[PDB]
RNA sequence: UUGGAGAGUUUGAUCCUGGCUCAGGGUGAACGCUGGCGGCGUGCCUAAGACAUGCAAGUCGUGCGGGCCGCGGGUCCGUGGUCAGCGGCGGACGGGUGAGUAACGCGUGGGUGACCUACCCGGAAGAGGGGGACAACCCGGGGAAACUCGGGCUAAUCCCCCAUGUGGACCCGCCCCUUGGGGUGUGUCCAAAGGGCUUUGCCCGCUUCCGGAUGGGCCCGCGUCCCAUCAGCUAGUUGGUGGGGUAAUGGCCCACCAAGGCGACGACGGGUAGCCGGUCUGAGAGGAUGGCCGGCCACAGGGGCACUGAGACACGGGCCCCACUCCUCGGGAGGCAGCAGUUAGGAAUCUUCCGCAAUGGGCGCAAGCCUGACGGAGCGACGCCGCUUGGAGGAAGAAGCCCUUCGGGGUGUAAACUCCUGAACCCGGGACGAAACCCCCGACGAGGGGACUGACGGUACCGGGGUAAUAGCGCCGGCCAACUCCGUGCCAGCAGCCGCGGUAAUACGGAGGGCGCGAGCGUUACCCGGAUUCACUGGGCGUAAAGGGCGUGUAGGCGGCCUGGGGCGUCCCAUGUGAAAGACCACGGCUCAACCGUGGGGGAGCGUGGGAUACGCUCAGGCUAGACGG
RNA sequence: CCGAGGGUAGGGCCCGUGACUGGGGCGGUCGUAACAAGGUAGCUGUACCGGAAGGUGCGGCUGGA
């Protein structure tokens, strides 16, 4: 019968939201990605990646995702979308 | 035996009053002993330990054994 | 507190006039001249062979009954000197001797002990200027025994100081009269004293 | 410092990672007497070259898996099946233990 | 924060503290990172204060914030005298 | 070289073996009889049973917009109370408990090229532009409450995009360096937020990056209880390739390949237990213990789970299952192993107190607010320490009582009695703990100066006055200190071991006397001791308990004389670690002590470097006295 | 998919309890096995028998003659 504990709480939903939100599309937009590396579509691969990338570092800015964490997505993403498009090169734009 | 006198409480028709108090020639309920029976008289610490009258009377009528099977 | 009872039985059980009444033991009318066997019902009853825990259980509450104090005190203080350096059984006699009630005897402001430890406790006598009651004040070379200067004005403070102008306060002891001080100069030699104690059988007596 | 250890391989039946043997001395702490006691280390070999009998040194290292914390740190001796056996025959002699 | 503050000791009634070094979120007379000389308020003693000046200032300078009564037996000794 | 005592009981008697028993020290104690003061400690060991009631975590208007109360005057603006709300930081600390746990949990020493750290502090760069959502409040359903719902407007240090890129991040390459450590080049990728006052600048804020600081996570060696009448265990099992997960290594998780991993140096299983600093005992070695205090761990009625976050799988946060309880038909409510308190169990364990004055924590610029942390107070001989119930004189010795050979003996200078002191009380004064935060000069800095604030507390202590003023408990055959008379008559009873009681009991019960302790004395429980009776120190086996019925041999333990290399054990010096409290020596504060403060001395043990080589070890040669052979 | 836990079924260990029964300890009835060559030297492992102690066979031991 008392606090501002619900009030953190009643925050913490309100944060939990955007923390998935945001991590979604980065899977989504990895996966997307990567995908295009197994068929490449090289230039669209990149700039998926290139998308994937930017909103990876992006949600490191907040509570998101920590640093180390970012720095092993992109790391991850990278090494499979080059690796991919060994299988048949082509590569153009840029983002490696 | 000594013993904490914690609250006093009045009883009323429909809720429990507490009280600060309990003057002489008055009757309330006292909440904290803990080895008082009925018929024992009760003095504050530093005073006279005097014995109430005690009461006594009838001895039981009726007898009854009873056999633990 | 104190042993407080019928005080020359203690005398006369141990067979040795401890000078505990002071002012009377010097009498022919002290108990242990007229009959020196022990109190009560069977002294006359030709003793009996005693034991050698015997022997230093007598020895032990002799040494004890003379400062007059609790076996409680007496240990502790006991065990404060086999801890300490060199000979525990000096160094006890030492420490039995630093504490203060006992020195106002062994300066004669008091007749004794007992009449000391009142004078003692009552405020009747200061260290250094500074009032001490305590009858267990471990006095450390170099402190002065005064008198209360405002104790001073009082009958029996005078008697034992005036029966005391040129008499000898032992070797670690300074004795300004008139001014009602003196001086606690040397923790003692064991030498320097006699008591009617074998200060060994008391350590063999703790040793069980 | 990263303790460095001295044993036997005792097991290479593994793949990329070799058993040793560590035999350490010290007296016993109430009846003084010398006292040998033991313990198997997996150690990790990433270029497969450690065998049967090779006395070596293993180092404490970064874990490479459940169990194994140590990497072979330089061959020091060969051969020594000796030891080997001094192991296969107490192991064996196990199958008597039972009931 | 890492922090200099007073840790008390003694006993009741006999204040005896220890103005320490030691992580903010300890319990006051918990394990302390250094000790940098006592304090004794009642003053019964010659030595109610020996700031180790050398040490508090190490502190101060890699961080550690202090007591507004920390810092007040740290002026009292000067560790702050330009 | 600061340290070491033993007794009783097996016989007719003795010697030996051997068990039993006792004196001692200790306790979170409890029980009996008894009980005056005070200080420091300390106080649910049981049901980690169940809990009534209050309280125990919040703060900021100097991030923002609002609903009501005012106050100077022209339904206005201003400002400060005020209730939320959005928003920040805290709520992961601090407080409780020992249930689980035989574990890298703990201890101790290391590793992290495998890692994270809000605030704090150093240093480098930056703060341009545009946009957008939800509560509040307005509108309207439901409820008896919890309290919720849908629609509509709205601010910001809340929310997103573009640019700026000191710098960081990632892919590839290259230079160094050796596990993922530092540099570099191209590509790609990422920053932000304002408020305040006395307003051409200071104060608090926000952004990215580097280093410090403190705090962590993970990994490794070594130490850590009882049963072998628990002997074999093991499929995420052990290893590998790839991948997921994380701050990061890993079978942490997953798919595939391999067939492994562990065990008499005790695996597996069963029991019991939080560990340590320490504590107690002990001559020591050792045994035993882990409450209070300090460190780590684990737990928050029983389970599981994740969310938010720098940090939790969060004691007074969230979700779900279970048990239980309470409230008055859709559902709701609760979690004292926080502080007090209740109830129950128990041999047993406290006040529903006072204050934030001090110390420390949170938030804020500050004033300040919050703090059952804590500072104190109350109760309890629970423990230890101090203190009192008096001191001097007072008979060849009153009365009563005990004894008696009847003369006498004892209690006993004890009492009475003289006198001296003067615990309690009565009056008067009366604290240290508190000088900072803030205000003033300076420069919001250095130094200076000024002011407010005390729960305990009218307490301690001081000063004046001032009455003789509680004693009890155990024992008195031997161990073991202390003896007589009656009562009793194998009865009543004592009893730790011997044993005592059957008419003359120093052994039962009372008395007088005595011995020992004394606000205590005893008793029961338990730990160590005597127990050299598990023997390392430091024991034994022909007949006392104890040589396997006899071999042969596995592991293991042990191993002749000489020379040499190594230096593993072993010895030595250096160095780091060995927290604080404790213990020890010194001094010092409370009148003393208990208690407490300051300094000193450190050791085992482990890390690191140097050194020695005799003994043991290993390796290398030689020997023939052991051993085998001809 | 995993998953508190619920449920079905079969196992292992422990503890308590049970008509009755087995001996063991503690506080009259039968005989006389042992202790003296104990009145048959004693003891022994085993075996068969016997109210009971025990007796007897075979071997062993002397701690017997
Ligand atoms: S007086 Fe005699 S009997 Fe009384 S004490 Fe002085 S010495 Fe002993
Ligand atoms: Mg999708
Ligand atoms: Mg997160
Ligand atoms: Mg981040
Ligand atoms: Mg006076
Ligand atoms: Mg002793
Ligand atoms: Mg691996
Ligand atoms: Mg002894
Ligand atoms: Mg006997
Ligand atoms: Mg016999
Ligand atoms: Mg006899
Ligand atoms: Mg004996
Ligand atoms: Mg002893
Ligand atoms: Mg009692
Ligand atoms: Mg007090
Ligand atoms: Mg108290
Ligand atoms: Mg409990
Ligand atoms: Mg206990
Ligand atoms: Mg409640
Ligand atoms: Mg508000
Ligand atoms: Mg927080
Ligand atoms: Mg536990
Ligand atoms: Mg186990
Ligand atoms: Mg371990
Ligand atoms: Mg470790
Ligand atoms: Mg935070
Ligand atoms: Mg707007
Ligand atoms: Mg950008
Ligand atoms: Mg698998
Ligand atoms: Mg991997
Ligand atoms: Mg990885
Ligand atoms: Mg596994
Ligand atoms: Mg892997
Ligand atoms: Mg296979
Ligand atoms: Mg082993
Ligand atoms: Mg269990
Ligand atoms: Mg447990
Ligand atoms: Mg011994
Ligand atoms: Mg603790
Ligand atoms: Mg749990
Ligand atoms: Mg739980
Ligand atoms: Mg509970
Ligand atoms: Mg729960
Ligand atoms: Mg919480
Ligand atoms: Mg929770
Ligand atoms: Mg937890
Ligand atoms: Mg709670
Ligand atoms: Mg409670
Ligand atoms: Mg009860
Ligand atoms: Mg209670
Ligand atoms: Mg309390
Ligand atoms: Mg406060
Ligand atoms: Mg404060
Ligand atoms: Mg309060
Ligand atoms: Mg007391
Ligand atoms: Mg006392
Ligand atoms: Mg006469
Ligand atoms: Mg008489
Ligand atoms: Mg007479
Ligand atoms: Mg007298
Ligand atoms: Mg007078
Ligand atoms: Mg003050
Ligand atoms: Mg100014
Ligand atoms: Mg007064
Ligand atoms: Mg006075
Ligand atoms: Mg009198
Ligand atoms: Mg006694
Ligand atoms: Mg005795
Ligand atoms: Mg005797
Ligand atoms: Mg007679
Ligand atoms: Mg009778
Ligand atoms: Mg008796
Ligand atoms: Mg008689
Ligand atoms: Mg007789
Ligand atoms: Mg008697
Ligand atoms: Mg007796
Ligand atoms: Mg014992
Ligand atoms: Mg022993
Ligand atoms: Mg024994
Ligand atoms: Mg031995
Ligand atoms: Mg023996
Ligand atoms: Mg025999
Ligand atoms: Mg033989
Ligand atoms: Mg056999
Ligand atoms: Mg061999
Ligand atoms: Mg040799
Ligand atoms: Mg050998
Ligand atoms: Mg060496
Ligand atoms: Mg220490
Ligand atoms: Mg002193
Ligand atoms: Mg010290
Ligand atoms: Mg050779
Ligand atoms: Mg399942
Ligand atoms: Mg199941
Ligand atoms: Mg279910
Ligand atoms: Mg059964
Ligand atoms: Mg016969
Ligand atoms: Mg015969
Ligand atoms: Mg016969
Ligand atoms: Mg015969
Ligand atoms: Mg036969
Ligand atoms: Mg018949
Ligand atoms: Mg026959
Ligand atoms: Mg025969
Ligand atoms: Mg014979």
């Amino acid at each position: 019968r008392n606090l501002s504990a619900l009030k953190r709480h009643r925050q913490s939903l309100k944060r939990r939201l955007r923390n998935k939100a945001k991590k979604s599309a980065i899977k989504t937009l990895s996966k997307k990605a990567i995908q295009l590396a197994q068929e490449g579509k090289a230039e669209e691969a990149l700039k998926i990646m290139r998308k994937a990338e930017s909103l990876i570092d992006k949600a490191a800015k907040g509570s998101t995702l920590h640093k180390n964490a970012a720095a092993r997505r992109k790391s991850r993403l990278m090494r499979k979308v080059r690796q991919l498009l060994e299988a048949a090169g082509a590569p153009l734009i840029g983002g490696g | 035996r000594k013993e904490r006198v914690a609250r006093l409480l009045r009883m009323h028709a429909n809720h429990r009053e507490e009280v600060e108090e309990l003057k002489a020639g008055d009757l309330g309920a006292v909440v904290g002993l803990k080895e008082t029976i009925t018929g024992d008289t009760l003095v504050g610490e530093d005073a006279p330990r005097v014995i109430l009258e005690s009461i006594e009377v009838p001895e039981p009528v009726i007898d009854v054994a009873i056999e633990p099977k | 507190g104190r042993y407080i009872g019928p005080v020359c039985r203690l005398c006369r059980r141990e067979g040795v006039k401890l000078y505990l009444k002071g002012e009377r033991c010097y009498s022919p009318k002290c108990a242990m001249e007229r009959r020196p066997y022990p109190p009560g019902q069977h002294g006359q009853k030709r003793a009996r062979r005693p034991s050698d825990y015997a022997v230093r259980l007598r020895e032990k509450q002799k040494l004890r009954r003379i400062y007059g104090i609790s076996e409680r005190q007496f240990r502790n203080l006991f065990e404060e000197a086999s801890k300490k350096k060199g000979v525990t059984g000096s160094v006890f006699l030492g420490l039995l001797e630093s504490r203060l009630d006992n020195v106002v005897y062994r300066l004669g402001f008091a007749v004794s002990r007992r009449q000391a430890r009142q004078l003692v406790r009552h405020g009747h006598i200061t260290v250094n200027g500074r009032r001490v009651d305590l009858p267990s004040y471990r006095v450390r070379p170099g402190d002065e025994i005064a008198v209360a200067e405002k104790s001073r004005n009082l009958e029996l403070i005078r008697q034992n100081l005036e029966a005391m102008k040129g008499r000898k306060v032992g070797p670690w002891l300074s004795l300004d009269v008139e001014g009602m001080k003196g001086k606690f100069l040397r923790l003692p030699d064991r030498e320097d004293l006699a008591l009617p104690v074998n200060e060994q059988l008391v350590i063999e007596f703790y040793s069980r | 410092p990263k303790k460095v250890l001295t044993g036997v391989v005792v097991s290479d039946k593994m793949q990329k990672t070799v058993t040793v043997l560590v035999e350490r001395q010290f007296p016993h702490p109430l009846y003084g007497k010398v006292i040998k006691r033991s313990k198997k280390y997996l150690a990790h070999d990433p270029e497969e070259k450690y065998k049967l009998g090779d006395v070596v040194e293993i180092i404490e290292s970064r874990p490479i898996s459940k169990r194994k914390r140590f990497r072979v740190l330089r061959l020091v001796e060969s051969g020594r099946m000796d030891l080997v056996e001094k192991y296969l025959i107490r192991r064996q002699n196990y199958e008597s233990l039972s009931k | 924060m890492v922090k200099i503050r007073l840790a008390r000791f003694g006993s009741k009634h006999n204040p005896h503290y220890r103005i320490v070094v030691t992580d903010a979120r300890r319990k006051r007379d918990g394990k302390y990172i250094e000790k940098i000389g006592y304090y004794d308020p009642r003053k019964t003693t010659p030595d109610w204060l020996k700031v180790d000046v050398e040490r508090a200032r190490y502190w101060l300078s890699v961080g550690a914030q202090p007591t507004d009564t920390a810092r007040r037996l740290l002026r009292q000794a000067g560790v702050f005298r330009q």
